[PDB]
RNA sequence: UUGACCUCAAAUCAGGUAGGAGUACCCGCUGAACUUAAGCAUAUCAAUAAGCGGAGGAAAAGAAACCAACCGGGAUUGCCUUAGUAACGGCGAGUGAAGCGGCAAAAGCUCAAAUUUGAAAUCUGGUACCUUCGGUGCCCGAGUUGUAAUUUGGAGAGGG
RNA sequence: GUUCUUUGUAAAGUGCCUUCGAAGAGUCGAGUUGUUUGGGAAUGCAGCUCUAAGUGGGUGGUAAAUUCCAUCUAAAGCUAA
RNA sequence: UUGACAUUGUGAAGAGACGUUUC
C-alpha cells in the first residue's frame, strides 16, 4: 500500500501518487439489515429447530463444546460453517436458560 | 521409429486433422468486405467518428506496466470529474467503464483530461434538424492519441549516496524471507515472561 | 412484503412445519399423474423469483421423474468392448434430473416454450418439479416488451438445447478459469483448438 | 518443384531408391517414437541422454513472463542512447550533466556486468542489476538508480 | 383457514403477535373476497375506520 | 332452498399453436471399435464415426460470484501470439490449455426482493365506431395466493 | 424536406443534508460414486447421502489448522457486430 | 446376495446408552 519504489521485497513496486476510490456498495453484499434481521428471527420461532440442531444444542451442553463441532462439521461440510453454526446454537441455548 | 541424430519432433497429427482444416483462402476478399462495411457505417453515422473515445490505462502486469494502453472505459469518478453524467456521455463519443477504478491520481489526472480536451475539440448538434454541416472525422483515436508519459529528463546530477544498489536489493530480499520467521521469534519473547 | 417470510421459511425444510407439509404434498403428487397442469405456483414466493408473473399466458406445470444414475441400456450387460466401457451400473446421466423434467412437460406443451423450473419435493423414487411456461401467441406476453423476447423463434425449445436455466448449469457455461473447455461451448472449443489455420503466406 | 525431385531420375529403375532384399515397407520398427526403452535404445542415449524420467519440481499454472527480466550488458548499455545524442555525452564526461538511460523502458529488466565501458558518468535507472554491473558504473563516475 | 399453500399465512398470526395487533383466524377466504367486490381474498383488515 | 369459492372435467364451444422436412455451419444428449503403443489391458484413436433431441441466418457466449498480485486490468466472439509451452501420461506411446500483449468488431442492460394503499393505477377477449400491423368507448373476464409505475448493486430508496 | 396530428401541468437530469439501503436454498458447500479434463490430495458434469450463511458467500491451479490480504457478488433474464 | 443410508411415521413391554434418549 505504501510503495517502496523497488522492485522486490517486502513491499516492492513503482510509487504512485494514490487515490482511494469511492466504495461499492457490491462490497456490501451479504450485508444484514434491519428488514431480514427481524424477519429471519420471525421464522425461527414460528419454524423451530431442525433435528440436527436439536442434537447439536445436546452435544454443547454434555460433551464439551468441542465433540459438537466436530459432528456440525461432518454435518455442514465445513469447519468454518461448523463453528459459525454451533455459536448460533450457544445464543439459543442462552435464550432458554438465562430468559 | 527412431533413427540418425535428429531432433524429437511432437507433431500432433495422430486425429483426422483433415476434418478441420482451415486455409484463409478469404483473407484478400475479406479485408474488402470489413472495408466496404466500414465505408457503410462511416455514411449512416452522420457525421459521427466510427470509435469511441477511450481512456489512458495502465496495463497489468510486472511485464507491461512500463507502457499505457488505451482501456474500455473512463470510470464514473472521471465522468463527473470532468462535469457530465455518465448517462449522457455514452450519447456522444464517450465510453464508459461502471466497474474499473481509480488508485492512481496521474492516470485519473491525465484522464480528466482527456475528457475536458474532447468536449472542447467535438460540436455536439442540437436536438432537431438543421446544422452547420461539418466534415466527417473517422478516428477518435488519431485524433486523441495515447502517449506514454515523461518518467525523467535527457541529463541531470550524479548523486551517489554510497549505498551499494545491488545490497539493497539483496538485504531487501532477506528482508521478505525472514519476516514471518522473525514475526514468531517474537512472539516467543512475549510469551517469554515470568 | 409476504414474500421475504416465504422465501425465508421454504429454507427450513426440516422444521416440522415444513417437514409435515412435504410429507402430505409429496403423497399428493404421487397420485396425481406423471405430468398434470397446476392450479397456482406452490411456491409464489419462488415461480416470481424465476420471472413467472400471475396473468394470462403464464402456466404452470408439475412433473414426476424416476430419480437415480442411468442403467446402460445395453442388453444383457454386455459392452463387447475394452474394459474401460463395460461400465453398466455406476453411470450418471451429463443433463439434471430437472432438465429432464423440463424437457418432458415442455414436448407437452409444444405450443408453449419454458422460461424456468423449480423444486418441489422428492422421495426415494420420485424427484418432483413445478415447471413455468408462457404461451408465445398469447397477446399479453406478445405485447409485453419485457417478455416478448420469448416470442421469438430463437428460443423454440430452448430446454432442449440446455438454454434454460439447468440447461446452462450441466452444459457448464461460467466465466472463468474452472470452465477453459465448456465456456464458449465444449465441442465448440475444442473444434476450434483442433483446426489447423494456415495463411496465404504460410506461417 | 517436382522437375528437379529424385523420383524422377528412379522412373524405370525397379523399387525406387529402396533396395530389393530390404523393401520399403509399412513402418518396420515402429511407428513414431516406439520402443526407446528396447530395440531403439542405442540411438535414444547419445543423440538424446536424458530423455526419460522425471527430475526436479513442478509448478502447477505457471506464469512466463512473472520472470520477466530480460537482460542487458555493459557491453553495449550505451546503445541505449540515442546516436546524435552520444558523441555529446561521450566528451561532456561530467557528472553535472550526466545522461539518464532508463532500460526498463528500453525494455530491460536487469543490467548484468559484462564487458568495459568508458570511464563517462551514466544515470542507469533499472530494477536489479548484478553486483559486478553497478561497481563498474560507479566505478566511471555513475550511479545506478533502482526503478519499478 | 383454507389458504392452500398454508406458507402463505402460517406465519401471520405470530406476525401479529409479535406486534400487538389483533388478529382473528376468520372462517372463508371466499367470503372475504365478497368483502372487497372479488373472488377470493385470503386477507382483510381495516387500519382506520370513521370515530 | 339460494348464491359464491376451491379443485377437476366436458363440448365439432371462440380463436390460436406443435408435429413433418432440411441439417454444410449451430445448442445438447448418447457413444464405439478399427488403429497407435512394434505384444497388451491404462492410455491412444476420441470427449471422433454411428444413434437421439432442438434452433437459426447465423447459432451459441455476453455486461464478471472474471482476469490478475500490476503503477493493475474490465461483457462476449474471433484472428496473431502465448506454445507444442505449464501440465496430464504403463512420466510409455502419446496428449496438452490459460493469463497478459497486438488486432477485427464494439453496446449495453432488467427482473425477484419495497405500502399504489389517498384510490389495480395493469391485461386478454367480445362489441360498437375510426384514420385498421392499431386508437377510443362500453361489457365480460383476468388479477390482491399481486397486474401497473418506481428500484437492479454501476446502485438506489424516503424524507429536508 | 414537407404536413396532419397531440402531447403540460408531466416526464427527466444535476448540487448539498439526513436516514435507510429489501440483493435468488434441496441451493452454495461437503462426503462418496461414475464420467471427463492439461487441472496434478481431485477441471467441469451427474447420481445418492449431508446440507449452510449474512461484517455472508465465491474465487486466489498442493491437502490441513490458524491469522491476514486481494478480488468479484452465484443459485433469475435480454442483447446487435 | 448381504449391510448401511434414503423412502420412514405414531404407542408400548424389556435388556441396555448417561424424565429426555439411541438398542
Ligand atoms: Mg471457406
Ligand atoms: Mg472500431
Ligand atoms: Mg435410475
Ligand atoms: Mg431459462
Ligand atoms: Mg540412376
Ligand atoms: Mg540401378
Ligand atoms: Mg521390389
Ligand atoms: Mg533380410
Ligand atoms: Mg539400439
Ligand atoms: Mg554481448
Ligand atoms: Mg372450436
Ligand atoms: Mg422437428
Ligand atoms: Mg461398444
Ligand atoms: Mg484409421
Ligand atoms: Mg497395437
Ligand atoms: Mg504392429
Ligand atoms: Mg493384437
Ligand atoms: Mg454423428
Ligand atoms: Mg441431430
Ligand atoms: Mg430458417
Ligand atoms: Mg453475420
Ligand atoms: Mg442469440
Ligand atoms: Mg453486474
Ligand atoms: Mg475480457
Ligand atoms: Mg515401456
Ligand atoms: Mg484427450
Ligand atoms: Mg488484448
Ligand atoms: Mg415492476
Ligand atoms: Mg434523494
Ligand atoms: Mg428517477
Ligand atoms: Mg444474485
Ligand atoms: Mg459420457
Ligand atoms: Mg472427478
Ligand atoms: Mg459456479
Ligand atoms: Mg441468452
Amino acid at each position: 500500500t505504501v510503495k517502496t519504489g523497488i522492485a522486490i521485497g517486502l513491499n516492492k513496486g513503482k510509487k504512485v501518487t494514490s487515490m482511494t476510490p469511492a466504495p461499492k456498495i457490491s462490497y456490501k453484499k451479504g450485508a444484514a439489515s434491519n428488514r431480514t434481521k427481524f424477519v429471519r428471527s420471525l421464522v425461527r420461532e414460528i419454524a423451530g429447530l431442525s433435528p440436527y440442531e436439536r442434537r447439536l444444542i445436546d452435544l454443547i451442553r454434555n460433551s464439551g463444546e468441542k465433540r459438537a463441532r466436530k459432528v456440525a462439521k461432518k454435518r455442514l461440510g465445513s469447519f468454518t460453517r461448523a463453528k459459525a453454526k454451533v455459536e448460533e446454537m450457544n445464543n439459543i441455548i442462552a435464550a432458554s436458560r438465562r430468559h | 521409429a527412431i533413427s540418425k541424430n535428429l531432433p524429437i519432433l511432437k507433431n500432433h497429427f495422430r486425429k483426422h486433422w483433415q476434418e478441420r482444416v482451415k486455409v484463409h483462402f478469404d483473407q484478400a476478399g475479406k479485408k474488402v468486405s470489413r472495408r466496404n462495411a466500414r465505408a457503410t457505417r462511416a455514411a449512416k453515422i452522420a457525421p459521427r467518428p466510427l470509435d469511441l473515445l477511450r481512456p489512458v490505462v495502465r496495463a497489468p502486469t510486472v511485464k507491461y506496466n512500463r507502457k499505457v494502453r488505451a482501456g474500455r472505459g473512463f470510470t464514473l469518478a472521471e465522468v463527473k470529474a470532468a462535469g457530465l453524467t455518465a448517462a449522457y456521455a455514452r450519447t456522444i463519443g464517450i465510453a464508459v467503464d461502471h466497474r474499473r477504478q481509480n488508485r492512481n491520481q496521474e492516470i485519473f489526472d491525465a484522464n480528466v483530461q482527456r475528457l475536458k480536451e474532447y468536449q472542447s475539440k467535438i460540436i455536439v448538434f442540437p436536438r432537431n434538424g438543421k446544422a452547420p454541416e461539418a466534415e466527417q472525422v473517422l478516428s477518435a483515436a488519431a485524433t486523441f492519441p495515447i502517449a506514454q508519459p515523461a518518467t525523467d529528463v535527457e541529463a541531470r546530477a550524479v548523486q551517489d549516496n554510497g549505498e551499494s544498489a545491488f545490497r539493497t536489493l539483496r538485504l531487501a530480499r532477506s528482508e521478505k524471507k525472514f519476516r514471518g520467521i522473525r514475526e514468531k521469534r517474537a512472539r516467543e519473547k512475549a510469551e517469554a515472561e515470568a | 412484503g409476504a414474500y421475504k417470510y416465504l422465501e425465508e421459511l421454504q429454507r427450513k425444510k426440516q422444521s416440522d412445519v415444513l417437514r409435515f407439509l412435504q410429507r402430505v404434498r409429496v403423497w399428493e403428487y404421487r397420485q396425481k399423474n406423471v405430468i398434470h397442469r397446476a392450479a397456482r405456483p406452490t411456491r409464489p414466493d419462488k415461480a416470481r423469483r424465476l420471472g413467472y408473473k400471475a396473468k394470462q399466458g403464464f402456466v404452470i406445470y408439475r412433473v414426476r421423474v424416476r430419480r437415480g444414475n442411468r442403467k446402460r441400456p445395453v442388453p444383457k450387460g454386455a459392452t463387447y468392448g475394452k474394459p474401460t466401457n463395460q461400465g453398466v451400473n455406476e453411470l450418471k446421466y451429463q443433463r439434471s434430473l430437472r432438465a429432464t423434467a423440463e424437457e418432458r412437460v415442455g414436448r407437452r406443451a409444444a405450443n408453449l416454450r419454458v422460461l424456468n423450473s423449480y423444486w418441489v419435493n422428492q422421495d426415494s423414487t420420485y424427484k418432483y418439479f413445478e415447471v413455468i411456461l408462457v404461451d408465445p401467441q398469447h397477446k399479453a406476453i406478445r405485447r409485453d416488451a419485457r417478455y416478448n423476447w420469448i416470442c421469438d423463434p430463437v428460443h423454440k425449445h430452448r430446454e432442449a438445447r440446455g438454454l434454460t436455466a439447468t440447461g446452462k448449469k450441466s452444459r457448464g457455461i461460467n466465466k472463468g478459469h474452472k470452465f477453459n473447455n465448456t465456456k464458449a461451448g465444449r465441442r465448440k472449443t475444442w473444434k476450434r483448438q483442433n483446426t489447423l489455420s494456415l495463411w496465404r503466406y504460410r506461417k | 518443384p517436382s522437375r528437379f525431385t529424385k523420383t524422377r531420375k528412379h522412373r524405370g529403375h525397379v523399387s525406387a531408391g529402396k533396395g530389393r532384399i530390404g523393401k520399403h515397407r509399412k513402418h518396420p520398427g515402429g511407428r513414431g517414437m516406439a520402443g526407446g526403452q528396447h530395440h531403439h535404445r542405442i540411438n535414444m542415449d547419445k543423440y538424446h541422454p536424458g530423455y526419460f524420467g522425471k527430475v526436479g519440481m513442478r509448478y502447477f499454472h505457471k506464469q512466463q513472463a512473472h520472470f520477466w527480466k530480460p537482460v542487458l550488458n555493459l557491453d553495449k548499455l550505451w546503445t541505449l542512447i540515442p546516436e546524435d545524442k552520444r558523441d555529446q555525452y561521450l566528451k561532456s564526461a561530467s557528472k553535472e550533466t550526466a545522461p539518464v538511460i532508463d532500460t526498463l523502458a528500453a525494455g530491460y529488466g536487469k543490467i548484468l556486468g559484462k564487458g568495459r565501458i568508458p570511464n563517462v558518468p551514466v544515470i542507469v535507472k533499472a530494477r536489479f542489476v548484478s553486483k559486478l554491473a553497478e561497481e563498474k558504473i560507479r566505478a566511471a563516475g555513475g550511479v545506478v538508480e533502482l526503478i519499478a | 383457514n383454507d389458504v392452500d399453500p398454508i406458507e402463505l399465512v402460517v406465519f401471520l398470526p405470530a406476525l401479529c403477535k409479535k406486534m400487538g395487533v389483533p388478529y382473528a383466524i376468520v372462517k372463508g377466504k371466499a367470503r372475504l373476497g365478497t368483502l372487497v367486490n372479488q373472488k377470493t381474498s385470503a386477507v382483510a383488515a381495516l387500519t382506520e375506520v370513521r370515530a
